[PDB]
DNA sequence: ATCGGATGTATAGATCTGACACGTGCCTGGAGACTAGGGAGTAATCCCCTTGGCGGTTAAAACGCGGGGGACAGCGCGTACGTGCGTTTAAGCGGTGCTAGAGCTGTCTACGACCAATTGAGCGGCCTCGGCACCGGGATTCTCGAT
DNA sequence: ATCGAGAATCCCGGTGCCGAGGCCGCTCAATTGGTCGTAGACAGCTCTAGCACCGCTTAAACGCACGTACGCGCTGTCCCCCGCGTTTTAACCGCCAAGGGGATTACTCCCTAGTCTCCAGGCACGTGTCAGATCTATACATCCGAT
């Protein structure tokens, strides 16, 4: 019965639908429009998740922390296109040195 | 009631090393406050006067993130 | 009364990870990163809407913002996903 | 070579001429006519009625020379008309002065300043060259387009005199390339078009030559016809070449005139500087402070603002 | 006694800050700071603590990118320090000033 | 015809000889300046529009106009904008 | 009915305000747009019109030219400081650049 | 059509830094700079092209360009 | 003979070239690349003449723009000439890369 | 600073011309004038949350050296990149011919706005316990003199 | 040019503890039916500008021959920023109070959307009216290699 379950998403398709008639974006809205944002948020969503979920692995630690997000975030070169004028707060950095820095061998 | 010297120089140290730096010079320890000055000040403009829009007395952290916003530099985690 | 997408974001983190918990603090991250992308998306539609002298915000609308916004290995993918979403609400 | 009054006393002929109804020195080198030299100081040599003559001048005569022979009285008229002697300088600067107290302190220094009667067509192709450029450059243009399509006369040391060229000639084919590597800029055309549309659009030599009858009102209009020859030069052919004696010419010099010396300004005119409307209108300013032979009064203030 | 070579430290705590997600700038001078500043703009202004901690966090997120553009303009001139003229090619070239 | 499309144009003229009555502008230029005009009408409506959404409003009054204004304009540009514009706005209630 | 007198003369300006007004319900910005919100935005491009063709007067004036083309737009928008920071991530169709050369790249006497 | 990028001659490159204020030329820059505008040219044309794929049409005109660079953020000013 | 130092047919030329106005690229090559480039995104596109002038306008800013900051680097360097290292430095610090 | 060649600008008895300005025909979008209802202003009030204060505590900031390693200036080399001259070349311009689809109109439909009734989901609210921070002890990695 | 001393940093184990997350009531927004209005999907016709070709001119790209200025490697100097020990001071951190203002409720009243005439401001288009450019020679002014 709900939008959500009828299109096999998660993501609730009548609160997107909402927001993007309140937003007064135009004035008409499609009925697909709504769904295929969803999907589309979804994905975004399991697409960093994962990425964060496979970082937060990586450390020994099953709860997932901003230093998680901003890691997964900063290690894909499209995610961070995506992400490239924005901040994580409390996120920390990308780990690395130049090599010039580096001691001499 | 001068306070751009509340950001010492440890903590400008601190923030080099972050960035990934071996040795600083040692008029970075102004320059690096006054370039601090400059975009808090830029940013705080903008903060009070949606403040002022909004006919309030305290500045919400949600005001401070349009203003970051506006100028391109967005933030997550307050809203 | 204030709305998040921390139960949507915690049913895809379960569906993504069933054994790993989220922090509310990064949640706070989750909710400004969907209405960020969220908006940025339908920015665009809107301007689309506008340039074709259009009304409408359709699916074709969202899946061009889509493609305009996501760089392409994610477009793709994003694009398909869409469309398989839609698709299936059309057939239901 | 060229003759001078001393090296060769019987081949002159004189006309009585006192310098203040002519100074030589002060009408062939002032934009008038392009084609007189002072081969020699004081002697000034050009093509006159087809043919060469060395003309100078003492204090009460106006001394004129394969000739062998001093000038007839038949050829010595031929003088006269083209310096249009009949005409009395003398009274018309009296005139002038008399209404003119600015005309009266310029006349003082500059007698003898008077018009020449000249060929339309050597007139007109003249000043289709005249128009954006500088006498000197003027001379040198006319120069080289007689001796390259004009009849060949007689030579006297290294320069070999030419009549000025035929609408025939200057309409010739591949005029206009020719003109331009005599250096004529874009002035080339000007000529070849303005010779085709004369002798194949209104009717050749006959159509100029009949403007002097022609009222002066009339003639300008005809002129602005051909490519070339806008109002100022229109002016130009109507008072030296056909007898339109109250025709202004508006250049910039006469521009100048007005501005420092009579302290003029456009008033039924929209601009203050020099445009169609304005030219005309300072035309009628001269022509309604000088009278009838306002365009000789010009030619005097442009011969004086010349020096 | 035991002294570590000039550098080797200075290599040290690179790591340490690069792995910490503190916020390494003393919070009152800070709150001090911003609450100076604003006084330029209105007097009497208030701030919630969250506003304080996000300009907080910006602030660090700027000035950590900057350094970052420094740096790399440092070691583009054969250099390893950092020098003022490093920190305003940075300024100008991201189009700052 | 060719249906009516709304050009700035003679507004920008009209602006330009009042203020240097005897200077002429060429064709590049008045799309130039029409292109400049809807960017900057463009940013200022858009920004006053989220802010209108910022406060949960509904309308878009003078005061948030002037609100996007001092936050696009930079400095002393922006209180000229103000000033004059509060003085158009007092005379047009003035009637 | 009076004798029909536009809002853009009521207001002593130059710039339309009925336009304004129209484009501002037709951009979908907000459900409703007050009455003097176009007359304002009108009043504010106006402003900035006039200083930039002020400017650019200036300029065309210091090159004794009597028309206004692109290049003397963008000089004179490089040229200040504030249309500069207004218009900064902004290009000017053949405007050209600000004539300027290093002063390192001089040779030396 | 192929290998086009060579069209952008040398001496263009050589004007394009005169313009910039640069002085004195390298050898790599030339390719360096083509490798920039392929990249620079392509990103615009991906989103002019999208634009005009969105219309339903098959010329792309200036208008879509227009937009494509303010999308980039260029923001270009002239043509409409 | 007559021949000019190297320092100064830079120069001049950067004066002509900062004075003027032209587009600098060949017309028709710049098409001939545009159609290239957009053949990978659809087949027998078909490209408005104000289209083709647009790009290429608006590349020229862009590459001219590139070219004053790869100089600043490059000044910054102690150096007059520009390396591809100084590109490359100027776009990543731009954020291009 | 001086001086002779190379360039660059003003100008020269005007004229033409592609672009612009202006006049005029003509409508269609802006104005005038009404209503309607609801968005926003306003008065009252309550809590909470930001400001201000105090006292203990000690982590961190200030300060002072010793030194070494890195910035910097000088200097020589060499080569490559600017400059000039002659030789292809394809860019650009003018002209012609052709048609793909850009751009309008016309018709009708089906898709979305909207309202009434219904019901479930996702938001506060509350309680538990286990993942994680911290302390401490120990194992073992890198560094920096010894040799 | 490879080993021990010494910090220093993980590995591991114990030990609290306070957010993460699972139920629970719920009430307000998602869902479902049904109606009505118009945005645009689809057809169809016009014409225009984009493409394709082709001939001719000629400024511009290419290639090769110099040669001197700049990039770069190498040396030597000195100076100023590290590492580290010692002193202080001001930030953390735990309380306390306290009242200013932000949020919420309930009137209420003007302000703008909506609609219907009605007309002139602005657009389309057709003629005047020109600012820029014009070929080339010349008179200066300005810059640059060589001195």
């Amino acid at each position: 019965k709900t939008r959500s379950s009828r299109a096999g998403l998660q993501f609730p398709v009548g609160r997107v639908h909402r927001l993007l008639r309140k937003g007064n974006y135009a004035e008409r809205v499609g009925a697909g429009a709504p769904v295929y944002l969803a999907a589309v948020l979804e994905y975004l969503t399991a697409e960093i998740l994962e990425l964060a979920g496979n970082a937060a692995r990586d450390n020994k630690k099953t709860r997932i922390i901003p230093r998680h997000l901003q890691l997964a975030i900063r290690n894909d070169e499209e995610l961070n296109k995506l992400l490239g004028k924005v901040t994580i707060a409390q996120g920390g950095v990308l780990p690395n040195i130049q090599a010039v820095l580096l001691p001499k061998k | 009631r001068d306070n751009i010297q509340g950001i010492t120089k440890p903590a400008i140290r601190r923030l080099a090393r972050r960035g990934g730096v071996k040795r600083i010079s040692g008029l970075i320890y102004e320059e690096t406050r006054g370039v601090l000055k400059v975009f808090l000040e830029n940013v705080i403009r903008d903060a009070v006067t949606y403040t002022e829009h909004a006919k309030r007395k305290t500045v919400t952290a949600m005001d401070v993130v349009y203003a970051l916003k506006r100028q391109g530099r967005t933030l997550y985690g307050f809203g | 009364r204030k709305e998040s997408y921390s139960v949507y974001v915690y049913k895809v983190l379960k569906q993504v990870h069933p054994d790993t918990g989220i922090s509310s603090k990064a949640m706070g991250i989750m909710n400004s990163f969907v209405n960020d992308i969220f908006e940025r998306i339908a920015g665009e539609a809107s301007r689309l809407a506008h340039y074709n002298k259009r009304s409408t915000i359709t699916s074709r609308e969202i899946q061009t913002a889509v493609r305009l916004l996501l760089p392409g290995e994610l477009a793709k993918h994003a694009v398909s996903e869409g469309t398989k979403a839609v698709t299936k609400y059309t057939s239901s | 070579g060229h003759r001078t009054l001393a090296s060769t006393p019987a081949l002159w002929a004189s006309i009585p001429c006192p310098r203040s109804e002519l100074r030589l020195d002060l009408v062939l080198p002032s934009g008038q006519s392009f084609r007189w030299r002072e081969q020699s100081p004081a002697h000034w040599s050009g093509v006159l009625a087809d043919q060469v003559w060395t003309l100078t001048q003492t204090e009460e005569q106006l001394h004129c020379t394969s000739q062998a022979s001093r000038p007839t009285p038949d050829e010595l008229e031929a003088v006269r008309k083209y310096f249009q002697l009949d005409v009395t300088l003398a009274q018309l600067y009296h005139h002038w002065g008399s209404v003119d107290s600015h005309f009266q302190e310029v006349a003082q220094k500059f007698q003898g300043v008077r018009l020449l009667r000249q060929d339309p067509i050597e007139c007109l192709f003249s000043f289709i060259c005249s128009s954006n450029n500088n006498i000197a450059r003027i001379t040198g243009m006319v120069e080289r387009l007689c001796q390259a399509f004009g009849p060949r006369l007689i030579q006297l040391d290294d320069v070999t005199y030419h009549g000025f060229p035929s609408l025939q000639a200057l309409a010739g084919p591949e005029v206009e390339a020719h003109l331009r590597k005599l250096g004529l800029g874009y002035r080339a055309r000007y000529v070849s078009a303005s010779a085709r549309a004369i002798l194949e659009e209104q009717g050749g030599l006959a159509w100029l030559q009949q403007l002097r009858e022609s009222s002066y009102e009339e003639a300008h209009k005809a002129l602005c016809i051909l490519p070339g020859v806008g109002t100022q030069v229109a002016d130009c052919i109507c008072l030296m070449a056909l007898d339109k004696p109250q025709a202004v010419p508006v250049d910039v010099h006469m521009w100048h005139i007005a501005q420092r010396d009579y302290s003029w300004h456009p008033t039924t005119s929209q601009a203050k500087g020099p445009s169609p409307q304005t030219n005309k209108e300072l035309g009628n300013f001269f022509r309604s402070l000088w009278g009838p032979y306002a365009g000789w009064a010009q030619a005097v203030l442009f011969s004086a603002d010349l020096r | 006694p035991h002294r570590y070579r000039p550098g080797t430290v200075a290599l040290r705590e690179i790591r340490r800050y690069q792995k910490s997600t503190e916020l390494l700038i003393r919070k009152l001078p800070f709150q001090r700071l911003v609450r100076e500043i604003a006084q330029d703009f209105k007097t009497d202004l208030r701030f919630q603590s969250s506003a304080v901690m996000a300009l907080q966090e910006a602030s660090e997120a700027y000035l950590v990118g900057l350094f970052e553009d420094t740096n790399l303009a440092a070691i583009h001139a054969k250099r390893v320090t950092i020098m003022p003229k490093d920190i305003q090619l940075a300024r100008r070239i991201r189009g700052e000033r």
